[PDB]
This record gives C-alpha cells, structure tokens and sequence, in this order.
C-alpha cells in the first residue's frame, strides 16, 4: 500500500516513531524478553530434565496436566511473580506508555514483569492466562481461588486441590489445548485498525493463534522484528486458514515495511532508544524501578 | 480447523 518508512533499518524505525504518523505502538512479546531476567525460554542444560517428562513440551499441554500437575507446578514456583525483576525490554515499554505510545502490548509470557514494570491491566492483553486467579476443573463446580491461596500451594509443594469437590485448581493460565481469552479476540479486532507501529520483541512466532496478530496490522503499518533470528515470513494461518497473507517480509525485492534487528532484546532497545535520545531516561528508569523492587525484599 | 481460538503451535493442520 504504502511505503512509511525511508529506509529499512532500526534508524528508519526511530526516525518514523518520531513523525507525526506514529501515534498508535502495539507490542507483540514473547519468551526473549524475559531471558536476561534469569527466565529461561523452554521452547528454544535442560531445564526440563528434572521433571522426567515423556517429551518437553508436554509440561506445557493441558491433557498431560491433569493428569501429572507435578512437572508444571514445581516449574510455576520459579515462574511467579515476584521472583524476578523486569527487564530493559519491559520497561522500553513503560517509556512507551508515559510517553502516551503504547496503546496495547500482547504477551506469550506468564511471569507477569509487563506489571511488574508498570503496565496496566488495560495496557495488557495477556494471550496466554495468569497467576492472579484459578479455578477448579470439574465443570460442576468451576470454584474460583484467590491469588494468596494458590500462592501458598505452589511454594509448599502440595498440589491445589478444591475444598468443594476435591479436584484439580489450576491457575488461569492458556495451557496448550486449551481456549484463549475472550479479551485477545475482542481486542484483537479493534487494537489493529488504528495502529502505526508493530514491536514484534523476544518471539519467534511459534504459538498459535498469537502469530497470527501480525497479519491483523494495516497493509501501511511498519513492523519491526527485535529477536535472536529472524521469524514470521511463514502463512500467519489467520483463521486457521492459508493464504490470507500478513507474512513478515524482510529480504525479498518486494520488502517495504517489515525491519528486523538480529540479537538480544535488551541490545535491541538500548540502540532503539540511543536514536531516540530516550537512552538516560531509559537507563534512570530501570535503576530506580530495581532499587523499588528491592526496597520491598 | 475449528480450534483457531485454541492454543496451538505453528503447524499447518489440526
Ligand atoms: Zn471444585
């Protein structure tokens, strides 16, 4: 449609989030913006091995939970909040909520450091659950529990059970198999008809129906990929169904809009904000927030 | 096929 950017780098980038086009940023985040954080990415020393599953990703799949709940909840009292700090990443993206940018940022994670960092709940759409609140499995009973006591459950080593029904609680977040939330699709359908920019930042695009948010960007709307390679030139399977289009487009002699930064998104950002001349701001940002963080220990 | 709003990895059949 049409071309935004005059030139396909992150400079080009910087200098378009500085024109008068780029009011509206949306984040797309995976599991790579949370690795400098100490959270290991499990879909990339394993992990996993002292859990003795029959393969790694059935930690992660909701038919093999409830049946053995052990593996994942042993790997949730790491993941929980509090247990670790955001990163340059996550607070890139508060710079870009004060600075009145941000107008959502889907996550794949589950730590819960957008929050952490300063992102609102209608900031957020968290496309894969939370910690926040669980519910019990029976569809009879559907019980909901509090935060504090699933918290308790998770870091004693005892497996959640109802105190109606007797059966499994498990933490609202998406296990493989299981629905997204309703928020994602009713988000998704307005978010994307006035954005301006796509921050596509620690994610190979591996999870669906996540991936496929990059086709839901206008044909004009820049998209710019912060990862360890490149990701998304594949059908973004809108839909569950091929040749909608949307696929990311860096290389090909038809490229106009889609930039991608090889490397760490830590790296990836500070050069990012080193254009945009947010590098003190950014660098004090962090600083004070992990001296707050620390003053409640 | 169905399943769009379910989880699932980047393969292209259900
Ligand atoms: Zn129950």
């Amino acid at each position: 449609k049409e071309r935004l950017l005059d030139e396909l780098t992150l400079e080009g980038v910087a200098r378009y989030m500085q024109s008068e086009r780029c009011r509206r940023v949306i984040c797309l985040v995976g599991a790579g913006i949370s690795t400098s954080a100490g959270i290991p990415d499990f879909r990339s020393y394993d992990n996993l091995e002292k859990y003795h599953l029959p393969y790694p990703e059935a930690i992660f799949e909701i038919s093999y939970f409830k049946k053995h709940p052990e593996p994942f909840f042993a790997l949730a009292k790491e993941l929980y909040p509090g247990q670790f700090k955001p990163t340059i990443c996550h607070y890139f993206m508060r710079l870009l909520k004060d600075k009145g940018l941000l107008l959502r940022c889907y996550t794949q994670n589950i730590d819960t450091l957008e929050r952490i960092a300063g992102l609102e709940q209608e900031d957020l759409v968290e496309a894969h659950g939370t910690f926040y609140t669980s519910h019990c499995v029976s569809a009879s009973c559907r019980h909901e529990y509090p935060l504090s006591w699933m918290k308790e459950k998770i870091f004693s080593e005892v497996t959640p059970k109802c105190e109606d029904c007797q059966s499994l609680v498990k933490p609202d977040i998406v296990f493989f198999g299981e629905s997204l939330p309703a928020r994602f699709f009713s988000c998704m359908q307005s978010d994307f008809l006035k954005v301006d920019l796509l921050l596509v930042m620690g994610t190979s695009l591996q999870v669906q129906p996540f991936a496929s948010l990059i086709s839901k960007a206008p044909l004009s709307t820049p998209r710019l990929l912060i990862n360890k390679e490149k990701a998304g030139q594949s059908d973004p399977f809108l839909g569950m169904i091929m040749g909608l289009g949307g696929g990311m487009d860096f290389d090909s002699k038809k490229a106009y809009r889609d930039v991608a930064w090889l490397g760490e998104c830590d790296q990836g950002c500070l050069a990012l904000a080193e254009l945009l001349g947010w590098k003190k701001e950014l660098e004090d940002l962090v600083r004070r927030e992990h001296a707050s963080i620390d003053a409640q220990s | 096929y169905h399943t769009y709003h379910v989880k699932r990895r980047t393969n292209y059949y259900c």
